[PDB]
């Protein structure tokens, strides 16, 4: 009895973070997919024409004026190469936004799973 | 009775992991204020300073971005001494008043 | 025993290289449906190291469809890997376990 | 105690630390050397060849694009034969501790 | 396994036969020692009835029940425990005898019913209306002792016992749920016992002669660290980042002076001068550079104290707990009239006495650190049980076998009953009542036939309470030699002893289950 | 039975948890998004202002970034009001559900 749930209490506590860190992971990802929407909204408004302050690596600046406002790329497959309008690639963020909130949406219910069942094992010692 | 004493030091060493992140998390950024303060006064000052931090860049002269450099260095070692005597004040109460209810 | 370990870390590493192909395999799977809306409103080059290369819809069709079938042949393999290295290690725990013993 | 052992200890893992350095520049050889090629086999110069370096690129001819990755492959393999020429050092000691220990 | 007719019945009255057998020379001064060495395998010196079956590693299930009923005697009575013993073996063994002549025991259970309110009505027949003055609580607690000591530690003791009733009186209180404080004295000779009003603090101040004479003592009893614990942690306990538990160094001893300057401020508030005396008791160890500071501020400070003292001098003296010395009235705290430090032994005993409140008195006896102070110390404890029995009710009667035979004087001769059915249970129980003068006093020397024609005689002869006098064998009255039982005590022993017959008189199978 | 009563409000209880961090990230942002229209509010020597939410910084006068910034802090002020709204909703709905239980359990 308890000494098998002093055991099973502590299994379930490494589940929960476990996949508690790859809801964390996964909200990074979509983080930057909302971050490129926003840098297209200022893109498409503005005009061609100003100047921007783009890396040109880690911690450098260049300089570069702007054009072509509404040809954009889009980086998805295994890391290749997709021009598109900008008016998709709205679209396509939007939905690759949705798309990481449903890789931790299968993870949800089960994320709660691990933590509800290791708080009954906490019970069922108590009780 | 024991209990009350042992248990209430047990409390003062929690907060002391309390105390433990928030003063390291500044501490961190103060060598970082040592680190720029030094590389701008020995480059070329005459040409305009800026002040870059993500998501912003507000156009700026070396004699607005100087002052603030020795400022947020400033802050910084002051809290850390402030951030300790705050906590460790709190576990000095907590103990008495254990003692003086289970009594 | 090391011998116990060893199988488990050989299906292990296989297994971090296969779910490296999964986030892959969706996005193969997104490309497709991005490439299916061209027909020649966007054209498509290739990000391939530090050279980016011309493309074509048609070529890029047949490029993510080739790395899509190549991640499913490693799939396949895994399955074999992961009955073998577990059935395996099953009947060293048991014979391996009175080596140490007596 | 014992002072060669203090030196063989320390011979070993110097033969340990230069083996992993060669396989971590070699993998780095061939994926320079594989880049090469097909970027050349697909669509050679038509109008322009544009180039990465950075975010920023540049428009020349195909065997140039070859040339900035060539000379970074001629850099790391000359490391590869020094790495190897510290490899055959490393082992001649390992053949001279033996007879240390009894000498001193 | 079962137990059939005649054998269920037959386990239950032999086990009882031994087990009163052993446990006879154990009731009054003739009443020997006993020791267990086979209860915990330590060399224990143990005398009770009830605390010689809790020992014990009994396995026969009788002995097991009356150690469970006796239990409701002792929480009551104390001794008396082993008065009961003896009357059971002897009740069963009667009604045995008409069961071995063929008899059901539900008729003899049906007779043991009426005997006994016989005997309740006699009880109030016989019962002494006498006062609670201290001779005569003197010699109720003179047979209490010599049941379990000596006569010469008994009258020591009793010296120190009938005056803490005394002063449990001046609470109104008929019973003793506190002044019971049994406090031991670090001596060789437990020849001495020093009774004490107030308190006995067991310890004495690392730097001696701070305040040893307080004639107004403003009692604090706390707790309060002055040789504080200072940890370096990241983790709970210690961790592996030397950069974080660096900065947590410096305020680890600004605690330790912080609870010396606040002893100053408090002295200046609960006294004013230093010719008001203020003592610390501080359940832990003081600082002796603290010791020397505070010993020139007119303050005695107590360190180690024992946390049993600490409830204790809060309910007498007063003072409560805290982890500060911050400035309180003497509302706040209690009072105590004397303090004085007394040395006997490697440790100080520091006497504090005359309280706030004088609520509990402190019975602080001597020894040489023995079972032998563990058996004077159960000893006084029943002797405070019975005298506590004395101030409940209002008759002190003669005992020792002086009630014994006058009832059964009246329950054979008499029949209560007359109808043959329930004066065959009469006749086992008024037989029962005769075990515990006649053998006592056999064991004395003079046998069981010539106690028992003494002492019928002479009480059918004067009327006057004629008990046994257990060092010569013979019957000597008990008013006078004052071996006495109370009203209280004296019910519950046939009370105990007959609902504990019946039951286990009356089974016929016992199984084996779970 | 009485088992499953329990765990309702039990995980009804992790869900306030979430309400109590959302508050404090709304909160920050609407203040910071005032911070930095207060830095280009204090300068009147340049209208050079850069503005982006990657890495890249566009330039544009400074007047128009200003109105845009006043929008930013004005969607973080927003929804301070809807979350601790919801985040009080959801703590009356746990906490009066929770003395509910207690009591007549140990009834």
């Amino acid at each position: 009895n308890l000494p098998q749930l002093e055991m099973l209490k502590n299994q379930l506590d490494q589940e929960v973070e476990f996949l508690s860190t790859s809801i964390a992971q996964l909200k990074v990802v979509q983080t930057k997919y909302v971050e490129a929407k926003d840098c297209l909204n200022v893109l498409n408004k503005s005009n061609e024409g100003k100047e921007l302050l783009v890396p040109l690596t880690s911690s450098m600046y260049v300089p570069g004026k702007l054009h072509d406002v509404e040809h954009v790329l889009i980086d998805v497959g295994t890391g290749y190469y997709v021009e598109k309008t900008a008016e998709d690639a709205k679209d396509f963020f939007k939905r690759k936004i949705d798309f990481l909130t449903k890789q931790m949406e299968k993870i949800q219910p089960a994320l709660q799973e691990k933590h509800a069942m290791k708080q009954a094992v906490m019970e069922m010692m108590s009780q | 009775s024991a209990e009350q004493v042992i248990a209430g030091f047990n409390r003062l060493r929690q907060e002391q992991r309390g105390l433990a992140s928030k003063a390291a998390e500044l501490e961190m950024e103060l060598n970082e204020h040592s680190l720029v303060i030094d590389t701008l006064k020995e480059v070329d000052e005459t040409r305009k300073c800026y002040r870059m931090v993500g998501g912003v860049l507000v156009e700026r002269t070396v004699k607005e971005v100087l002052p603030a450099l020795e400022n947020n260095k400033e802050q910084i070692q002051k809290i850390i001494e402030t951030l300790t005597q705050q906590l460790q004040a709190k576990g000095k109460e907590l103990n008495e008043f254990r003692e003086k209810h289970n009594i | 025993v090391e011998k116990y370990q060893q199988l488990q870390k050989d299906l292990s590493k296989s297994m971090s290289g296969r779910q490296k192909l999964e986030a892959q395999l969706t996005e193969n799977n997104i490309v497709k449906e991005e490439l299916a809306l061209l027909d020649g409103s966007n054209v498509v080059f290739k990000l391939l190291g530090p050279v980016l290369v011309k493309q074509e819809l048609g070529e890029a069709r047949a490029t993510v469809g080739k790395r899509l079938d190549y991640i499913t042949a490693e799939i396949k393999r895994y399955e074999s890997q992961l009955r073998d290295l577990e059935r395996q290690s099953e009947q060293q725990r048991e014979t391996l376990a009175q080596l140490q013993q007596e | 105690d014992q002072q060669k052992i203090n030196k063989f200890a320390r011979n070993t893992s110097r033969i340990t630390e230069l083996k992993e350095e060669i396989e971590v520049k070699k993998k780095q050889l061939q994926n320079l050397e594989d880049a090469c090629d097909d970027i050349m086999l697909a669509d050679d110069d038509c109008l322009m060849i544009p180039y990465q370096i950075g975010d920023v690129f540049i428009s020349h001819s195909q065997e140039e694009t070859q040339e900035m990755l060539e000379e970074a492959k001629k850099n790391l393999q000359e490391e590869i034969d020094a790495l190897e020429s510290r490899v055959e050092s490393i082992q001649r000691v390992l053949a001279d501790l033996k007879v240390q220990l009894y000498a001193k | 396994e079962v137990a059939r007719a005649q054998a269920a019945l037959a386990v239950n009255i032999s086990a009882a036969r031994g087990l009163q057998d052993v446990l006879r020379t154990n009731l009054g001064p003739k009443g020997t020692m006993k020791m267990l060495v086979s209860g915990a395998g330590d060399i224990k010196l143990t005398k009770d009835g009830n605390v010689l079956l809790h020992e014990m590693q009994i396995q026969h299930p009788t002995a097991s029940l009356i150690a469970k009923v006796a239990t409701a005697q002792d929480d009551i009575t104390g001794d008396g425990t082993t008065s009961n013993v003896l009357i059971i073996g002897e009740l069963l063994k009667q009604a045995d005898l008409y069961i071995s002549e063929g008899l059901h025991p539900r008729i003899i259970t049906e007779g043991f019913e009426a005997a006994k309110e016989k005997a309740l009505q006699f009880l109030e027949e016989v019962k002494v209306s006498r006062e609670m003055d201290r001779e005569t609580l003197i010699d109720v607690a003179r047979t209490s002792l010599r049941t379990k000591v000596h006569a010469e530690l008994a009258d020591v003791l009793t010296e120190a016992v009938v005056d803490s009733i005394l002063a449990i009186k001046k609470q109104d209180e008929p019973i003793d749920l506190f002044m019971i404080e049994i406090m031991e004295m670090k001596h060789k000779s437990e020849t001495d016992t020093s009774l004490i009003r107030g308190l006995v603090l067991d310890h004495g101040a690392r730097h001696p002669d701070m305040k040893k004479r307080v004639e107004d003592a403003y009692i604090l009893t706390c707790n309060v660290s002055l040789e504080y614990e200072k940890t370096e942690v990241n983790s709970g306990f210690f961790y592996k980042s030397a950069e974080e538990r660096e900065k947590l160094v410096k305020a680890e001893r600004k605690f330790i002076e912080d609870r010396v300057k606040k002893i100053i401020e408090l002295k200046r508030k609960v006294c004013g001068d230093s010719d008001k005396g203020f003592v610390v008791i501080n359940q832990k160890g003081i600082d002796p550079f603290s010791l020397d500071a505070l010993s020139k501020e007119g303050i005695v400070a107590l360190r180690r104290a024992k946390r049993r003292n600490m409830e204790r001098l809060t309910l007498a003296c007063g003072g409560v707990a805290l982890n500060s010395f911050d400035d309180l009235s003497p509302d706040c705290l209690g009072h105590a009239g004397l303090v004085y430090e007394y040395t006997l032994g490697e440790e100080k005993f520091t006497f504090i006495e005359k309280c706030n409140n004088p609520r509990s008195v402190t019975l602080l006896i001597k020894g040489p650190n023995k079972h032998t102070l563990t058996q004077i110390k159960d000893a006084v404890r029943d002797g405070l049980r019975a005298v506590k029995n004395a101030i409940d009710d209002g008759c002190v009667v003669p005992g020792a076998g002086a009630v014994e035979v006058a009832m059964a004087e009246a329950l054979i001769k008499h029949k209560p009953s007359v109808k043959g059915r329930a004066q065959l249970g009469v006749q086992a129980f008024a037989d029962a009542l005769l075990i515990i003068p006649k053998v006592l006093a056999q064991n004395s020397g003079f046998d069981l036939q010539e106690t028992l024609v003494k002492i019928q005689a002479e009480h059918s002869e004067s009327g006057q309470l004629v008990g046994v006098d257990l060092n010569t064998g013979e019957p000597m009255v008990a008013a006078e030699v004052g071996v006495w039982d109370n009203y209280c005590v004296k019910k519950q022993l046939l009370h105990s002893c007959t609902v504990i017959a019946t039951n286990i008189l009356l089974v016929d199978e016992i199984m084996r289950a779970g | 039975a009485f088992t499953e009563l329990q765990a309702k409000v039990i995980d009804t209880q992790q869900k306030v948890k979430l309400a109590d961090i959302q508050i404090e990230q709304l909160n920050r942002t609407k203040k910071h998004a005032h911070l930095t229209d207060t830095e280009i509010m204090t300068l009147v020597d340049e209208t050079n202002m850069y503005e982006g939410v990657g890495r890249m910084f566009i330039l544009q006068s400074k007047e128009a970034i200003h109105s845009q910034l006043l929008e930013k802090q004005k969607i973080a002020e927003e929804k301070i009001k809807e979350l601790e709204q919801k985040k009080s909703y959801l703590e009356r709905s746990v906490k009066e559900a929770e003395d509910n239980i207690r009591e007549m359990l140990m009834a």
